[PDB]
């Protein structure tokens, strides 16, 4: 709805560059400052800066005042936001959570009014360290060695692996099985591709024997997967 | 306002399908009659604008 | 700088339960309209945030009242009573004071982790991943208790880890319960040619880990 919420997403590889895009509606160029925010996933957010879309006046936060870039593309309805000099330890979430809008009678580039604490919709966004190892799907059998398989105990089928598109709709549900799938997270190994341990709860002569399988598509990948796991 | 006979009444719980001391539903009967008293005693009605 | 910190970091309580989130800035957050410009904040797995209160007192638009407190110059508490269903979420404060601001650390709001370790499902992985690439010590859990966890990633039969990762599940299941999955480093013969390799993983209430493994040559 808020067409000020954030929209894309990208990967690149260390001292590549960056992009963002909004619209001109709700917190629109005529309604906040777009005071653009990044979060990592084992972080809360950090700002920045602002902007003012119409004539396109702008603060950075420090930390970051070398490796940005701002635009009034208000014609296009965007604030489009970009950046520069990326690195592995700057892959991150983006997102174009607006200001709380003017709190007085005057007029102008009120760049005295936000700080952390945006008030209007994110969306969302994304930036992938491109450095990692970049590959195609593929679904590792998470199902269990002669010690653990045809137990009552056990799950069977396979997870996301060995690509930097390590996200996949793996989990040993690739319509062999379609419940009871155990959400161990498809975590990154130290190149950044995934090392997924999830699996697919069973009947104890189904966790010994059955066709379980991972739809284990990697998706910043695009290719499809669908890769058996058969337990013992 | 609540066109609609579901569950209502709690949010502390979780509010699961059993309509009882989980999370109960609003809409019980409203079954007056002429053996009541004239306040108890059901209105027939209409209104407009 | 205005350094909005938080006091729980999480709350684990059972549903329905009565709780706060607390913060403290470094100083500053009076305006001296004396409004205080701080706000609070909530993500649920995956979502951008929103706000839930902002001008430090006032509720956002359908707000559980239940859910929402107040900011107090420097120091604040959200309410957090009659802990909601699906409400647990990563929760923070956030300055609005000036222009470098940041929010909180993203406190998580959980239930209440029971006495449940997690399922023995777990080993070395099968032969497409196994044999053509290694035999190492993979671990695995389900349904864990996530308020003490633990895994098993080592050779030799060892039953513990120490060059090894691990992720953990969203805690959706009755015993605020969780999915969990874990890696090790050992040679791609080597980890199934050793006495077992370790694949265990414990929990909240579990006396020892559940006994995930490979045997000698079962890997």
């Amino acid at each position: 709805q808020v067409q000020l919420v954030q929209s894309g997403a990208e990967v690149k590889k260390p001292g590549a560059s960056v992009q963002v895009s909004c619209q001109a509606s709700a917190n629109t160029f005529t309604n906040h400052y777009i005071h653009w925010v990044r979060q990592a996933p084992g972080q809360g957010l950090e700002w920045m800066g602002i902007i003012y879309p119409t004539g396109g006046n702008t603060i950075y936060a420090q930390g970051f005042q070398g490796r940005v870039t701002m635009t009034r593309d208000t014609s296009l309805n965007t604030i489009y936001l970009e950046l520069s000099s990326l690195r592995s330890e700057d892959t991150a979430v983006y997102y174009c959570a607006r200001d709380v809008r003017v709190d007085d009678s005057w007029s102008g580039y009120d760049l005295l009014s936000g700080g952390t604490y945006f008030d209007y919709w994110g969306q969302g966004t994304l930036v992938t360290v491109s450095s990692a190892s970049t590959k195609g799907p593929s679904v590792f059998p998470l199902a269990p060695s002669s010690k653990s398989t045809s137990g009552g105990t056990a799950a069977l089928g396979c997870l996301v692996k060995d690509y930097f598109p390590e996200p996949v709709t793996v989990s040993w549900n690739s319509g062999a099985l379609t419940s009871g799938v155990h959400t161990f997270p498809a975590v990154l190994q130290s190149s950044g591709l995934y090392s997924l341990s999830s699996v697919v709860t069973v009947p104890s002569s189904s966790l010994g024997t059955q066709t379980y399988i991972c739809n284990v598509n990697h998706k910043p990948s695009n290719t499809k997967v669908d890769k058996k796991v058969e337990p013992k | 306002r609540d066109i609609s006979e579901a569950i209502y009444q709690a949010g502390s719980t979780p509010c699961n399908g059993v309509e009882g001391y989980n999370c109960y539903f609003p809409l019980q009967s409203y079954g007056f009659q002429p053996t009541n008293g004239v306040g108890y005693q059901p209105y027939r009605v209409v209104v407009l604008s | 700088d205005i350094v909005m910190t938080q006091s729980p970091d999480s709350l684990a309580v059972s549903l329905g339960e009565r709780a706060t989130i607390n913060c403290r800035s470094s100083q500053s957050v009076l305006y001296s309209n004396n409004e205080n410009y701080l706000a609070w904040y909530q993500q649920k797995p995956g979502q951008p945030p929103k706000l839930l209160i902002y001008w430090a007192s006032t509720r956002e638009s359908g707000i559980p009242d239940r859910f929402s407190g107040s900011g107090s110059g420097t120091d604040f508490t959200l309410t957090i009573s009659r802990l909601q269903a699906e409400d647990v979420a990563v929760y923070y404060c956030q300055q609005y004071y000036s222009l470098p601001r940041t929010f909180g650390q993203g406190t998580k709001v959980e239930i209440k982790r029971t006495v449940a370790a997690p399922s023995v499902f777990i080993f070395p992985p099968s032969d497409e991943q196994l044999k053509s690439g290694t035999a190492s010590v993979v671990c695995l859990l389900n349904n864990f208790y996530p308020r003490e966890a633990k895994v098993q990633w080592k050779v030799d039969n060892a039953l513990q880890s120490g060059n090894s990762q691990e992720s953990v599940t969203e805690q959706d299941s009755k015993d605020s319960t969780y999915s969990l999955s874990s890696t090790l480093t050992l040679s791609k013969a080597d980890y199934e040619k050793h006495k077992v390799y370790a694949c265990e993983v414990t929990h909240q209430g579990l006396s020892s880990p559940v006994t995930k493994s490979f045997n000698r040559g079962e890997c």
